[PDB]
């Protein structure tokens, strides 16, 4: 049975490409309710692993909208292992205003996982007429689209870079670009860029690329 | 939360003009059409019309077209009914109400207002104490209330300490006497252990007369 | 213009299913009349049920669902319960203007009788020194909605100055009344008491009040 | 149970800079139900009333909805002049009508800066390789890339779509996957934009061994 117009909406996020891929960090599954009412404010929250229910999930508190309603989330510390495996998080919203629980499941994108293949691509040569160049770090054939990307030198991230969102190839797998600008003089003087990349099926989740004139 | 009050009701001489207002509040007023519908004593609903959110178009019950006008101020967040040279079959309960932004046209609803069509005398209303004694006592509570007697026209609210007293609260439907006032009562139940710590305060209004009585009601000596 | 016809009244159990119409005088109801239901509560308190033939409004319970059959447009109540008992407005669109229909009462079986709770206050003092006496006879929380009021003046009957209200269904589905005897203070002072008697379904609730 | 949604898009970029060719605004209304037999659309260019859009009949989709289009078509000027389109969907079940607005981005307009980068020599192992064309430095996003070799249409490439760089301009990359064979026997591919701030609204690059 449907709920009715005007009720609660649940959106179910998965943890971040990067939380996943290093132990150090730690990924979590959010639960976020909107349209949550003054009249009925109260949000309970159950979550399930595979069916089985836990509680070691945060309810936030409360953040008051501007539209005069609730916006109420809920932080599940999720294991690294579980989520790559293909563990299905489900979230049980319960609230005054609802008929019946509204029920989100999240899980990793179903399908062979494929390895990512990091290209470093130089400046045009009609490009180096300009004050600032463009290193490009091509990322293709990659499945699932959750990929983190990095331009650094030095050990530090670059100012300045920007990369593109996952595009679905023709192979059903997915390709990025990520653009880094320098000033010309550090490519003419022989510094080395690199883009470093973390994917589920890379080897060690793990692979960097170096680019120098 | 979504809220409609409708004001300017009471009495009117047949042949006499009257503009309603309905104040909104808890919602953005210049998304949604509005609607007024009246319900005359003893009769069904009776739709009179609506208006657009930017006022481009209003649409009226065809036979009632002459006698309304409807408007609205969006930046006031208010809508108007202007009643024109009113008959009999005019009084009734005025309602403005707000369609859901999909589906229901007539989802939320104002009280309404009262309007009353006579040639009669406006009347406010006498307010008599109905003191709580070992008589008005049942157990563990006791009653007591206000006679609000001899007013015209409808209607009559009463609050109890200003609305802090809510509670047990009984207003009753008014009695329409042979004489043509109406007179009505309002009870409030209270813990019998709590007689003789205070006193109360029944807040009788009589918008038609201008008049509001906020009458001491005390215990039996 | 139009005219759209509905039931009188209707009655149900809870737990069954019942089908309330609507139906337009100008030939078959369709998706373009755009089918409104509206529900009216005790201290008319209306809310809107349908719009659109057959969508909710928001909190509107799912046993409420609105549809279109042949040539009327219906509102079905699946599994009634208690607090559904109410009048029930259908409302069709003609192009450019809304017509609601007469309305169906629906009454829910079932409920157990419930017998009136009486409280008679006497005259107060204020209005014994404005040369006026009222006893105020109040009923309330009775089932069903017909009762039948009786005064003495000590144990003779009393007709003249009694005014009584028709009851009303109040939210909880029973019904309430008023009673009203006006009396001389000379007639109030002169009795030994006064009682207010409430027969519901045969059986008498009397309160008696008295100048001492 | 919230009912109709609506979607304005803009015209198709290559639509907007050929004279030739027609742009239109396109609104659109899904989660139309059988129960919405009418779905109204007011059109409004800087506010004023329109006439010349065009409603195409209900298409049914395959999760029992029906999809509603109204098509506005607009003077080229117009659009590039920064005019702003306003559709507004109305019925008797639409309490509230749904208004959604769409205009060209606002401010200087930036020619794209076109280059085209080979496969890098890692990808030569592969049995196809990727040809790279970068478009950067570009204002409004409006914009549109293919691909040619010998005169003829390349279609196996993909776009990503334009990136909001740190200067306030945008950036997107195109690339077109090749046989190597293809690549390795000197074959000259050309990457070709349309943008409003390029040359006759056009512009190519060509790349070859
Ligand atoms: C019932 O079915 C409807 C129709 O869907 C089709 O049929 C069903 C049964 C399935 O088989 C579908 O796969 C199939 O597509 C659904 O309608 C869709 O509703 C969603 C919203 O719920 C719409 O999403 C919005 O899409 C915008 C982009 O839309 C363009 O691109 C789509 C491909 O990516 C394409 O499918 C669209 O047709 C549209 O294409 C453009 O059309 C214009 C006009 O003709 C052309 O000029 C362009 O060239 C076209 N471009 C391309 C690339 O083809 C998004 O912009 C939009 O995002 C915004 O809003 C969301 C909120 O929803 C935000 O999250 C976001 O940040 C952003 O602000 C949004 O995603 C979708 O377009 C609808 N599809 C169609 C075909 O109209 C119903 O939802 C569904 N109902 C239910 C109850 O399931
Ligand atoms: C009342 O207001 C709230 C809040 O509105 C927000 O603030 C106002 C000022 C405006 O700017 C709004 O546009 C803005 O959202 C409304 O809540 C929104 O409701 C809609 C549906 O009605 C939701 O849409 C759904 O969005 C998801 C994707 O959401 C992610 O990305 C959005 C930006 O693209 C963000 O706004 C979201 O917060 C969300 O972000 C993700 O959050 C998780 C943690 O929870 C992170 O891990 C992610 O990294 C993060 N991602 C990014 C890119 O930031 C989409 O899939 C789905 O299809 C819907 O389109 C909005 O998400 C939701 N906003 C918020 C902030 O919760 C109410 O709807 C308003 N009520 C009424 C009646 O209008």
């Amino acid at each position: 049975a449907p709920e009715a117009a005007g009720g609660p909406s649940v959106f179910l996020f998965p943890p971040k490409p990067k939380d996943t891929l290093m132990i150090s960090r730690t990924p979590e599954v959010t639960c976020v309710v909107v349209d949550v009412s003054h009249e009925d404010p109260e949000v309970k929250f159950n979550w399930y692993v595979d069916g089985v229910e836990v509680h070691n999930a945060k309810t936030k508190p409360r953040e008051e909208q501007y539209n005069s309603t609730y916006r109420v989330v809920s932080v599940l510390t999720v294991l690294h292992q579980d989520w790559l495996n293909g563990k299905e998080y489900k979230c049980k919203v319960s609230n005054k205003a609802l008929g019946a629980p509204i029920e989100k499941t999240i899980s990793k994108a179903k399908g062979q996982p494929r390895e990512p293949q990091v290209y470093t691509l130089p400046p045009s040569r009609d490009e180096l007429t300009k004050n600032q160049v463009s290193l490009t770090c091509l990322v293709k054939g990659f499945y699932p689209s959750d990929i983190a990307v990095e331009w650094e030198s030095n050990g530090q991230p670059e100012n300045n870079y920007k990369t593109t969102p996952p595009v679905l190839d023709s192979d059903g797998s997915f390709f990025l670009y990520s653009k880094l600008t320098v000033d010309k003089s550090r490519w003419q003087q022989g510094n080395v860029f690199s883009c470093s990349v973390m994917h589920e099926a890379l080897h060690n989740h793990y692979t960097q690329k170096s680019l120098s004139l | 939360e979504v809220k409609l009050l409708e004001s300017g009701g009471g009495l009117v001489q047949p042949g006499g003009s009257l503009k309603l207002s309905c104040a909104a509040s808890g919602f953005d007023f210049s998304r949604y059409w509005m609607n007024w519908v009246r319900q005359a004593p003893g009769k069904g609903l009776e739709w009179i019309g609506e208006i657009t959110p930017d006022s481009s178009t209003i649409n009226y019950t065809p036979s009632l077209k002459d006698k309304f006008i409807i408007s609205r101020d969006n930046a006031k967040n208010t809508l108007y009914l202007q009643m024109i040279k009113v008959r009999s079959e005019d009084t009734a309960l005025y309602y403005c109400v707000r369609p859901y932004d999909y589906g229901a046209w007539f989802a939320s609803w104002g009280q309404g207002t009262l309007v009353t069509v006579s040639a009669a005398s406006t009347k406010g209303p006498s307010v008599f104490p109905l003191a709580p004694s070992s008589k008005s006592t049942s157990g563990g509570t006791a009653a007591l209330g206000c006679l609000v007697k001899d007013y015209f026209p409808e209607p009559v609210t009463v609050s109890w300490n200003s609305g802090a007293l809510t509670s047990g609260v009984h207003t009753f439907p008014a009695v329409l006497q042979s004489s043509g006032l109406y007179s009505l009562s309002s009870v409030v139940t209270v813990p019998s252990s709590s007689l003789g710590t205070q006193t109360y305060i029944c807040n009788v209004n009589h918008k038609p007369s201008n008049t509001k009585v906020d009458k001491k009601v005390e215990p039996k000596s | 213009q139009a005219v759209v016809t509905q039931e009188s009244a209707l009655t149900t159990s809870p737990g069954e299913t019942v089908t309330l119409t609507c139906r337009s005088s100008t030939g078959a109801v369709t998706t373009s009349n755009y089918a409104n239901w509206v529900q009216e509560k005790p201290d008319h308190l209306f809310t809107g049920l349908i719009g659109g033939t057959n969508k909710r409004a928001p909190g509107v319970p799912a046993r409420f669902s609105g549809s279109l059959i042949g040539d009327k447009a219906a509102l079905t109540i699946t599994g009634a319960q208690t607090e559904d008992e109410a009048i029930y407005f259908c409302a069709l669109w003609y192009s450019n203007h809304w017509v609601f229909g007469g309305g169906t009462k629906l009454t829910v079986l079932g409920q157990p009788k419930a017998a009136p709770s009486v409280t008679l206050f006497p005259p107060s003092s204020e209005e014994l020194q404005a040369n006026k006496a009222t006893l105020v006879c109040l009923i309330s929380d009775f089932y069903p909605g017909a009762v039948t009021v009786a005064w003495k003046a000590d144990s003779s009957p009393v007709k003249a100055g009694v005014e009584t209200t028709t009851p009303s269904k109040q939210s909880n589905n029973k019904y309430a009344a008023s009673s009203y005897l006006s009396l001389t203070p000379e007639q109030w002072k002169s009795h030994r008491s006064y009682s207010c008697q409430v027969t519901h379904e045969g059986s008498t609730v009397e309160k008696t009040v008295a100048p001492t």
